[PDB]
């Protein structure tokens, strides 16, 4: 399973929750920010990393990072 | 004379080659009648031949063993236009084209959208910035002696 | 059911290729996996011995064919290695069968007991006791 | 939310193929998603082909959950359907896997745990050094 | 003599079937 | 009903569009910001069917596309027939065919080129010609240059023409969508009218002008005393005193005692022993069949009138064992897509080049061209190549069409979804059929190198040690040998030489055409083309296949057409998109292309061309070496690539020199290719980011950021240059050999 | 080979192979213990790498003995 | 007359005239001098 972090400097425009294929992103309220949301990834084990997260996020660097980690049949993306 | 060459009006084999392609001239030009227009151009290409190694033969170049000239890029006070004239005249010329191309962009680097500009040139400005280039060694020096010519 | 992987055709699913595909030896499931593969082993065989001594080195010579039949046993064992090793990778001392445990129409079956340790060493000691007898048999008859 | 049940529901109209389920399905895991359709249309199955959706409720069997998601999502953008899909395992237990509040992800919702926040710029991360022969991360730090 | 004779076929091709069939079933082995 | 609609003046012609680029987009219209823009405004410019949506707006465009295609065809017709007309030596070539090369081409003398003027013949000096359009002109007759003159002048007018005539049609005249969608009108006007009316009519020139001069040039007239083509038709005792018939008028045509005219219409077939070339009376009697043929069947489909046939009825009325229901929604979906019409057109125009190119060099056509070798060997290659490209392309269409234009809920046939519904088991038995073919093909030869690389040639699959002929091809042979004895008594004799069986022809002591051996060699070649075919199709159909959707990606129609990957996850997901598929199948286009001509050339110059001397013995190029030479892959390399490069690596000093230069200057691009195809583009934007510092510092920094290539741009690069590198090579070579040694 | 291609198509080549060795009868008998799955980026880039260098290595060995031998001189 | 004078100024068309003027210039220098090795004027 690969590790998702995300980092403070979130604005919570939901572009990266919007564009997961396997559902691992959410919203939860926050503080620290004019939208009062932050995104979480909880379902990790259902990563495959496909990277559209960091593709659709806007800042100076990503607030969401994907690092690749151990594989399993989830991350492989196999039906068979 | 200098590293066992030979001058090239005395050796043998810049007439012995100057021999051989005057030969292989003839050998196509004997085919055509005398007044066809082939004759004349291969007795033109004779001429023009001659002419060169003639030249060749004045301009002091040193041919070697087989019988080619050679070029010396020492600094050699007799062989100075075989290199450095030449380079003095390229650098003199890239020096004109990289000043006037700094000096449009630097002109252009005012405007709100200079990227419209560099895709779509305006002419005037270009031909007014042309001409400043003849004199880029002296603009050049005092731009450096000044310090505008590294940015900060 | 149309969401499995598989589609039903008449080559894939015809009275004749079941008779003949179920009365194949590798497809009994109640008989014990020694007298099928001795008759897998047989087949084998004598189906190996030809190419061997008809496109061999020492074709066009007086001993081909004997050394042609020697080759097809060696590759027999080969083949009886490539087995033996599967087996030992494949399945434990104490597990059950693997196989499916009901039939295509619904009805509850005994599972095969070739995908068992014993079923299988049992498959593979007769499957080379068939071919070698399978290539002695051939040889016999093609040079007496 | 409480997670709901699939007791009995019907299947789409499909004519099989080469794309459904293979021996995975009856070895490690499969999914399982429904829906409620207004009207009998027809949809394209993400194994390839066309279907026909009865009017109703109705359920189809996937392999993978990206599959489940694309078959949701496309639903959710053109036939305006709320859906809603399962993992069902061999041994028989059915898990609730899409939305577990109840409520879509992209949707903020109160008494949600954040998970996997760190509260620093993307640069503020150490050096790997400082984390050698330990069994940690600089990121997970 | 005649020890190229025993020792090309042994190298050739029972050490590597040998060989080959220990490292399978190690590494299938959990 | 079928009727002429227009609009008027659609669009209004200024030019306040040409000033700001990219007009068409507005992504590309807003202005660049970067460097990548640049590389946008040429990629999308001919994309019609992204530019806009209505249907009226893109089918314009193609018609004046089409237009400005053929005036620019014209332009380039009319620039050959001057330089016919201008710069040639056709005169002195007319009268010694034999012993003159073709040359219309003159180099200037600024620099020292004028080494490339060579000794043609004739008392002219220039670059040797391979065209073949002096074979062209004497078929037709000239025999003169004021002709090429006002033919010349004449492509130029139609050009001319054809350019006004576009900008009529896009901006003055534009028809209506309803006038496109009716195919039935344009399916019997371009059979009755385009293809009929244009054969009946060069079946007319050729029975009045070409076969009387050709007949005098035959008999050995000199070319300047041969009358007028004019004089024919004005005189008709010139003709009555040629063919008698003539003198009985048009009367048999409508007796129907057409026997009359058996003397300018023949069916002997076979090869003119004068020029070794097809008989011109049997080329107008082909030509007059063929009008009719495609008269009759221009009147098919119902066209504002009760009789005639609809294609919607046709296809929808058609029941049968394995169809069924069938081809029930195809009409919308042809009648609906530009891209479907392009995929198919492109596959059939492919298909006849390659049978074009096979059946122009087995039965020669033309005067004097079979014996002239560099003709025929570029006339092959050339048409190959145009045919494999179109192919190709015709599956990149197929896909498009297959992701951006198929929908199964308004327009559904039932054909296509079950082929979609089982792709897996098409794509195995592909991929198994590929891999049998691949190992006993290549395994022959290994097998072959093997044993006679270890002193065993009475092992290898040769003629002597192990043979498998080719059975079924020597039937074939024998067959169509025999075939006019008694299967075809209409013909005096065979259609072609090349069967096995009959004589020799030769003309002006070389030869012309012999019956063609087939032994073991050519079974292995035929097995490696079938091979690469294969290979090419399964690549082409998987690509086809999976565009819209596959196991490891669900949803890759959603991402276009045109994408590079997907991610770094699921394992890795680079080059799933058909665009990449494409990429991937022109390689194997461009090596089966490759493995058939040196086929074709090796086996011409070992077993067909040569020369023959006075007792009436053959000498061949090569001394007939294929047989033996050809069954290892040291053969191919020794006898063929070693062997035959000597003349194009001493061609320095001489005329030929040039070809020289090319065979290293395309060896350099194709290396060069072997950048754009190992690298990535990181690597390149952190060395262009150093670069970009290192410029402002100096205060040399553009508004426009430079950025590296895109992956699909680097792509492209490297295989446009891949194919272009090893097609000059592949060029170079074969004319300098086929120049220097024939 | 491996320096042009890239993993996409062979993963799907690859699904399509265990599909097809999934359905035959008398061969589903046999199964696999691992997966089959196509190679990695970085893997394929050195076995890529290694073809290249051993291919370079050797052929100029051949040709420079061959060549410096046949004369002796 | 504006929007014609405007396309003129874009980039591949006064490429296009510079290289042009550029290659007549150098070919007319080369055909009044035909051949040059070294600098002889000195
Ligand atoms: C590394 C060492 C090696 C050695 C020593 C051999 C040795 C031999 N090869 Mg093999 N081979 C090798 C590697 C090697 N190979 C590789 C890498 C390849 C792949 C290219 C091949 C592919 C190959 C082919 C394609 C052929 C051979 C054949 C031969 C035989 C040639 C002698 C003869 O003329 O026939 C004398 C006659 C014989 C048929 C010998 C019969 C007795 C044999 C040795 C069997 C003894 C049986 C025994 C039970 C073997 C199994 C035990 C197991 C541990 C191996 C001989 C057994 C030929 C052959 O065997 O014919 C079918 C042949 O056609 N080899
Ligand atoms: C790829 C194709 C290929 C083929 C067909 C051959 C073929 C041949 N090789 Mg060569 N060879 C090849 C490539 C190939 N080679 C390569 C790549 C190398 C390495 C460089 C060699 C090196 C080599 C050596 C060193 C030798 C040969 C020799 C031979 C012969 C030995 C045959 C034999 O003993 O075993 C045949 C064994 C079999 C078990 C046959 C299996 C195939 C059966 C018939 C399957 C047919 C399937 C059937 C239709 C199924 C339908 C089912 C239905 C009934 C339900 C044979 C003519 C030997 C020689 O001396 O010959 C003169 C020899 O010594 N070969
Ligand atoms: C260090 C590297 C080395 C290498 C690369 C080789 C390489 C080779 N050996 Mg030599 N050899 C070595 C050390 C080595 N030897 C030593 C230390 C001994 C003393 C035991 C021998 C004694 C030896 C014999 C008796 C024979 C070879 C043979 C061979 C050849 C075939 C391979 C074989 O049959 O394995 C045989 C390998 C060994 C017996 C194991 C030695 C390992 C250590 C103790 C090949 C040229 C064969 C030959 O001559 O073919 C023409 C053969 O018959 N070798
Ligand atoms: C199919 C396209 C085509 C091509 C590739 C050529 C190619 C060529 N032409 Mg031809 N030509 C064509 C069509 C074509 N022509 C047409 C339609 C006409 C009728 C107007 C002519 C009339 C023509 C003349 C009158 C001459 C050429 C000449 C030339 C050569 C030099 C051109 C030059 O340097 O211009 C310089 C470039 C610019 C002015 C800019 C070149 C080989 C020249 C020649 O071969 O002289 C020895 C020459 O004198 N051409
Ligand atoms: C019998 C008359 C007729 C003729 C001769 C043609 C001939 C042609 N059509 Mg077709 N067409 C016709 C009827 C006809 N059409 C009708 C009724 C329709 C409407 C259903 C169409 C719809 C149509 C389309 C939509 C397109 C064509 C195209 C073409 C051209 C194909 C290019 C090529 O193959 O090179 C052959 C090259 C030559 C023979 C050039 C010779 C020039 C010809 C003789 C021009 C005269 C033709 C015209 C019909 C008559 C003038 C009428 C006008 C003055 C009032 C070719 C000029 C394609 C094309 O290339 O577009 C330009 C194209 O896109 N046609
Ligand atoms: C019969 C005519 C034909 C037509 C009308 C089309 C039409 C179309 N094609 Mg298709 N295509 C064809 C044949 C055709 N194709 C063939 C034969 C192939 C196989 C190679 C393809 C493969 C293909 C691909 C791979 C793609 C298309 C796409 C497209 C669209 C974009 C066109 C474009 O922007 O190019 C404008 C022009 C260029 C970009 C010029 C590029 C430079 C070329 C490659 C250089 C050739 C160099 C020259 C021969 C060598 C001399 C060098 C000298 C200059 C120094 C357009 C609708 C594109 C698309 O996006 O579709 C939606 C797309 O991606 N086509
Ligand atoms: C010359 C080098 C080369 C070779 C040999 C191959 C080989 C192959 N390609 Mg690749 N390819 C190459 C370069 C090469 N490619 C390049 C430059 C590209 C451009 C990116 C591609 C792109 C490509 C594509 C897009 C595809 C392939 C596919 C294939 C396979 C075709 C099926 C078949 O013929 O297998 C039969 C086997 C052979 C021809 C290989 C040689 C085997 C010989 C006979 C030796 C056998 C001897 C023996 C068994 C060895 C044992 C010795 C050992 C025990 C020590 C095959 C593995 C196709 C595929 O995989 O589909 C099936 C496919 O779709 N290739
Ligand atoms: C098997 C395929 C076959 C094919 C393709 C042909 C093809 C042909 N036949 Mg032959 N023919 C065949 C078998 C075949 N024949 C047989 C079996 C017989 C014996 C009954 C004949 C007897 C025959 C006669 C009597 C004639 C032809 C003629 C023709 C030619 C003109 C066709 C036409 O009438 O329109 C054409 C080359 C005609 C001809 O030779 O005109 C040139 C003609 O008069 N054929
Ligand atoms: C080469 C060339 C050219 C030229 C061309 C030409 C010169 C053409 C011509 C053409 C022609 C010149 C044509 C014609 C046609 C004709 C026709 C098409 C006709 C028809 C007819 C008919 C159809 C008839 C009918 C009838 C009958 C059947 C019977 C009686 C009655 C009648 C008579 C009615 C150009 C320069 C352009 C371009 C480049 C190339
Ligand atoms: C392949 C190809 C080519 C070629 C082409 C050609 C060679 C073409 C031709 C074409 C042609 C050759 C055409 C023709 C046409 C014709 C027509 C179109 C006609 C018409 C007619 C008419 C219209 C008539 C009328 C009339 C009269 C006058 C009289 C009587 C009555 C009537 C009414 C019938 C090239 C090289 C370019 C390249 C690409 C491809
Ligand atoms: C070499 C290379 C580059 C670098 C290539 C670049 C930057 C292309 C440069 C093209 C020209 C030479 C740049 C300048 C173009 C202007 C028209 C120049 C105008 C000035 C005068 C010459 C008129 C990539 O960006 C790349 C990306 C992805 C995979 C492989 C590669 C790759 O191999």
């Amino acid at each position: 399973s690969h590790s998702v972090k995300i980092y403070d400097t979130c604005i919570g425009c939901t572009q990266c929750v919007r564009a997961c294929p396997t559902d691992v992103l959410e919203m939860i309220p926050w503080d620290g920010c004019k939208a009062k949301q932050i995104a979480s990834a909880p379902r990790t084990e259902d990563c495959v990393g496909c990277k559209r997260c960091e593709s659709a996020c806007p800042t100076d660097f990503l607030s969401v990072r994907v690092y690749l980690w151990h594989e399993t049949t989830r991350s492989m993306g196999l039906a068979y | 004379d200098i590293s066992g060459l030979t001058p090239c009006k005395d050796s043998k084999q810049f007439a012995k080659r100057e021999k051989q392609q005057i030969k292989k001239l003839e050998s196509s030009l004997k085919l055509y009648a005398p007044e066809s227009a082939p004759a004349l151009a291969l007795n033109a290409q004779i001429e023009k031949t001659k002419r060169r190694f003639d030249n060749y033969g004045k301009y002091g170049l040193l041919c070697g063993s087989d019988g080619l000239p050679h070029l010396i890029v020492n600094g050699d006070q007799r062989h100075w236009g075989e290199f450095i004239t030449p380079g003095i005249l390229f650098l003199y010329i890239a020096g004109w084209i990289g000043w006037v191309g700094r000096s449009y962009l630097i002109a252009i680097s005012g405007e709100k959208k200079p990227a419209m500009k560099e895709i779509i040139i305006d002419v005037p400005l270009a031909s007014r910035i042309i001409f400043r280039g003849f004199i880029w060694p002296v603009a050049a020096y005092r731009e450096f002696l000044n310090g505008d010519l590294i940015a900060k | 059911d149309p969401f499995i992987g598989s589609l039903e055709t008449p080559v894939t699913s015809s009275p004749l290729i079941a008779w003949y595909l179920s009365n194949l030896p590798g497809y009994r499931t109640a008989v014990n996996p020694l007298l099928r593969g001795v008759e897998v082993g047989l087949a084998h065989g004598f189906f190996l011995v030809g190419p061997f001594v008809k496109a061999g080195p020492l074709r066009n010579t007086a001993y081909a064919g004997s050394a042609g039949s020697l080759a097809a046993a060696g590759l027999v064992v080969i083949l009886s290695m490539c087995l033996t090793i599967y087996g030992i990778s494949s399945f434990k001392e104490g597990e059950p069968s693997i196989a499916p445990s009901l039939t295509l129409t619904g009805r509850k079956k005994q599972p095969d007991q070739l995908q068992t340790a014993d079923g299988w060493a049992k498959f593979t000691g007769g499957f080379f006791f068939g071919g070698i007898s399978g290539v002695t048999w051939a040889y016999f008859l093609l040079y007496v | 939310t409480p997670p709901q049940l699939d007791p009995n529901t019907p299947s789409p109209i499909f004519a099989g193929s080469t794309g459904g389920l293979l021996r995975k399905a009856q070895v490690e895991e499969f999914y399982v998603i429904t829906w409620n359709s207004p009207k009998e249309q027809i949809f394209e199955m993400p194994t390839g082909g066309a279907a026909i959706m009865r009017e109703g409720p109705n359920l189809l069997k996937l392999a993978r959950k990206e599959q489940c998601l694309a078959l949701g999502t496309r639903l959710r953008s053109k036939y305006k359907i709320t859906y809603q899909f399962y993992r069902v395992f061999p041994n028989g237990e059915v898990q609730y896997l899409h939305p577990k509040d109840g409520v879509y992800p992209e949707k903020a919702n109160p008494g949600r745990e954040g998970v996997g926040l760190n509260m620093r710029s993307i640069g503020k991360n150490v050096s790997p050094i400082e984390v050698k022969f330990t069994g940690k991360q600089s990121y997970d730090l | 003599n005649n020890l190229p004779s025993i020792f090309v076929p042994l190298v050739g091709l029972v050490f590597p079937a040998i060989a080959m069939a220990s490292l399978f079933l190690h590494i299938q082995k959990n | 009903e079928v009727k002429i609609l227009v609009d008027r003046d659609p669009i209004k012609t200024s030019f306040e569009e040409w000033a700001k680029p990219g007009h068409f987009s507005r992504t590309i219209a807003k202005g660049p910001d970067t460097t990548t823009w640049i590389w946008n405004l040429h990629a999308d410019a001919h994309d019609f069917d992204s530019h806009t949506s209505d249907l009226e707006e893109i089918s314009r465009k193609v018609f004046s596309a089409h237009f400005g295609q053929l005036s620019i065809i014209f332009l380039w017709l009319s620039g050959m027939y001057f330089h016919g007309a201008r710069f040639s030596n056709y005169e002195a070539w007319l009268s010694d065919p034999t012993h003159i090369g073709p040359s219309a081409q003159v180099v200037w003398s600024i620099v020292g080129q004028e080494i490339l003027n060579g000794d043609v013949g004739g008392g002219f000096r220039g670059i040797q010609i391979t065209s073949g359009f002096f074979q062209i002109w004497r078929a037709s007759g000239i025999t003169s240059e004021l002709q090429l003159y006002c033919t010349a002048i004449g492509g130029l007018v139609f050009a001319a023409l054809m350019l006004f005539a576009g900008w009529f049609h896009y901006h003055k005249a534009a028809p209506k969508l309803a006038w496109f969608q009716d195919v039935e009108s344009m399916l019997n006007h371009h059979l009755a009218g385009l293809l009929g009316l244009g054969s009946l009519s060069w079946a007319g020139h050729q029975v009045h002008v070409s076969l009387p001069i050709n007949q005098f040039l035959n008999a050995g007239v000199d070319p300047k005393e041969i009358p007028l083509p004019h004089e024919f038709i004005l005189n008709r005792d010139l003709l009555a005193q040629l063919y008698p018939s003539f003198a009985e008028g048009a009367t048999p045509f409508f007796t129907l005692n057409w026997s009359k005219y058996a003397e300018f219409l023949t069916f002997r077939g076979g090869l003119d022993p004068v020029t070794g070339g097809l008989w011109l009376t049997d080329i107008a009697h082909h030509h007059l069949a063929i009008a009719i043929l495609f008269l009759i069947a221009g009147h098919m489909y119902r066209t504002n009138w009760g009789i005639g046939h609809g294609i919607k009825d046709i296809l929808e009325a058609h029941k049968g064992p394995f169809t069924g229901q069938g081809h029930k929604g195809l009409y919308e979906i042809l009648t609906t897509s530009w891209h479907a019409q392009l995929s198919i057109n492109l596959a059939m125009l492919g298909s006849l080049t390659i049978v074009v190119a096979h059946h122009m060099y087995s039965m020669p056509p033309y005067p004097y061209l079979a014996t002239d070798y560099g003709t025929q060997l570029s006339l092959f290659t050339h048409h190959m190549w145009i045919g494999g490209f179109l192919i190709v392309g015709a599956a990149a269409h197929a896909a498009i069409f297959m992701v951006r234009d198929y929908d199964p809920t308004t327009r559904y046939n039932d054909l296509l979804d079950r082929v979609l519904r089982h792709r897996d088991a098409i794509i195995s038995h592909l991929n198994w059929v590929c891999i049998f073919l691949g190992f006993h093909s290549f395994g022959l030869y290994i097998h072959n190198d093997t044993m006679s690389a270890l002193g065993r040639p009475q092992d290898m699959f040769s003629d002597t040690a192990i043979q498998l002929q080719p059975v079924f091809a020597q039937w074939i042979q024998n067959t169509h040998a025999l075939a006019p004895g008694t299967t075809a008594p209409g013909a005096t004799t065979s259609t072609s030489l090349t069967w096995g069986g009959g004589d020799l022809v030769a003309v002006g002591g070389k030869v012309a055409l012999l019956p063609i051996p087939l032994g073991t060699a050519d079974f292995l070649v035929h097995h490696i083309h079938a091979f690469t075919i294969h290979v090419t199709v399964l690549i082409l159909l998987k690509g086809v296949l999976f565009a819209r959707s596959s196991r490891l990606i669900p949803d890759k129609a959603n991402l276009g057409f045109r994408f590079p990957c997907d991610g770094p996850g699921r394992g890795g997901t680079c080059q799933v998109s058909a665009w990449d598929h494409v990429f991937l199948g022109l390689f194997w286009m461009y090596n089966a292309i490759s493995v058939v001509i040196f086929h074709f050339s090796w086996k011409m110059q070992s077993d067909v061309w040569g020369s023959i001397s006075d007792q009436g013995v053959v000498t061949h190029i090569t001394g007939g070496n294929f047989a033996q030479s050809s069954i290892t892959i040291n053969g191919w390399l020794r006898d063929f690539l070693w062997a035959q490069a000597s003349q194009v690596i001493q061609s320095y000093g001489s005329s030929l020199s040039a070809y020289g230069l090319f065979f290293l200057g395309a060896h350099f691009v194709w290396a060069f290719s072997l950048m754009f195809l190992f690298s990535g583009r990181g690597y390149w934007q952190e060395l262009i980011e150093s670069i970009v510092w290192a410029h402002n510092k100096l205060k040399v920094a553009p508004a426009t950021q430079p950025r590296a290539l895109s992956i699909v741009q680097g792509r492209a690069v490297g295989v446009t240059h891949y194919l272009l590198g090893g097609i000059a090579t592949t060029w170079a070579f074969f004319l300098a050999r086929i120049i220097a040694v024939g | 080979m491996f320096l042009i291609s890239w993993r996409g198509y062979w993963q799907e080549l690859i699904e399509t192979l265990a599909w097809a060795h999934e359905r035959t009868p008398l061969a589903n008998l046999i199964r696999w213990r691992d997966k089959p799955v196509a190679l990695s980026i970085v893997q394929a880039r050195l076995v890529g790498l290694a073809h290249f260098s051993v291919g370079y290595i050797f052929t100029y060995a051949a040709f420079l003995i061959a060549s410096t031998s046949g004369k002796f001189g | 007359m504006r929007d014609l004078k405007t396309y003129l100024s874009v980039a591949p068309v006064i490429s296009t005239l510079w290289f042009a003027a550029l290659a007549g210039l150098l070919i007319e220098i080369n055909r009044l001098f035909p051949d040059a090795l070294i600098f002889p004027f000195f």
